[PDB]
């Protein structure tokens, strides 16, 4: 096995070993709820009077009325958009040339933000970045600026060019995920040396599918509030049973489980400086 | 491409 112990102490060490080279990140809604962006699973959706709750999410039930979703995001709107440590400790992991890819399940661009670029990102349920007019004829694309003005106006968004529906470039349930999202998943995990599981639940497919795409003695750090990932007792990760060798679980805030391996690993001043830098930039701007 | 669920 190739983690010498099954701690986050184990895990940092072999980080600074030869053999791990590439880093793959799975990361949820957890870690941005502390920039201020709930998830879904920690303990607000009645005045839009949906038949089921869910429906707002779900493509059959936008399509036919786009409003509720909109309404939603204007009162989800952030007023700024700092990412959270968790999400400078991705880009740490990019600057030393240990991140191979990060899939995101989240739409809220902050990886972006931290300095992610396009190709070591799979947004797997899309992203705001960008939206598009529905209609297959047209497809004309536009910005953010362009999308929060018409989300605040209270104003549905329609084309400029045709009139049609102006949508984020989201993922609902419902829809296929996007190719790059397949192709990624195809070839990242032939050669992966750790997954870095973080502010997820594992429970949106085909994205939770991820951990096992692994090869079996690729270690896997979980970092969240809550063991995720074990398989079901009715209907995975092995942390606890005589088999564990592999599976580390940290519970507690992404980001103060970034904050405890980055000190392992000799980077809590760096991250602090990048933090603090980033943060104090974004104010000024 | 299949599609997002859960
Ligand atoms: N910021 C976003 O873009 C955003 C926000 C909400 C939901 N979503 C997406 O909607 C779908 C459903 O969302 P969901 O929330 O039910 O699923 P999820 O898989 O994203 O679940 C979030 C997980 O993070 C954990 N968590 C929350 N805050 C944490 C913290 N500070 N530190 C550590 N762990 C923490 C929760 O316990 C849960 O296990 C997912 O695809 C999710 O990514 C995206
Ligand atoms: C699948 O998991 C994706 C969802 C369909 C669930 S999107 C979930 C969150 C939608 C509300 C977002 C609130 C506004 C965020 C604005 C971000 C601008 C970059
Ligand atoms: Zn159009």
């Amino acid at each position: 096995r190739l983690l010498d112990e099954l701690t986050l102490e184990g895990v940092a060490r072999y980080m600074q070993s030869e053999r791990c080279r590439r880093v793959i990140c799975l990361v949820g809604a957890g870690i941005s709820t502390s920039a201020g962006i709930p998830d879904f699973r920690s303990p607000n959706l009645e005045k839009y009077h949906l038949p089921y709750p869910e429906a707002i999410f779900e493509i059959s039930y936008f399509k036919k009325h786009p409003e509720p979703f909109f309404a939603l995001a204007k009162e989800l709107y952030p007023g700024q958009f700092k990412p959270t440590i968790c999400h400078y400790f991705m880009r740490l992991l990019k600057d030393k040339g240990l991140l191979l890819r990060c899939y995101t399940q989240n739409i809220d661009t902050l990886e972006r933000i931290a300095g992610l670029e396009q190709e070591d990102l799979v947004e797997a349920h899309g992203t705001f970045y960008t939206s598009h007019c529905v209609s297959a004829s047209c497809r004309h694309e536009y910005p953010l600026s362009w999308m929060k003005e018409k989300i605040f106006s209270e104003v549905t968004p329609k084309c400029e060019d045709c009139q049609s529906l102006v949508k984020p470039d989201i993922v609902f349930f419902g829809e296929s995920l996007p190719a790059r999202f397949f192709s990624c998943m195809q070839s990242d995990f032939l050669k992966v040396d750790l997954l870095l599981v973080m502010g997820t639940s594992l429970q949106v497919q085909p994205f939770a599918s991820l951990i096992s795409k692994a090869p079996l003695s690729t270690p896997r750090l979980l970092i969240n509030k809550e063991k995720a990932g074990q398989s079901d007792p009715f209907l995975g990760m092995d942390f606890d049973s005589k088999k564990a060798y592999r599976d580390v679980a940290w519970l507690g805030e992404c980001d103060q489980g970034c904050l405890a391996l980055a000190e392992l690993l000799g980077w809590k001043k760096e991250l602090e400086d990048l933090v603090r830098r980033e943060h104090a930039s974004i104010d000024a701007q | 491409l299949p599609k997002k669920y859960g």
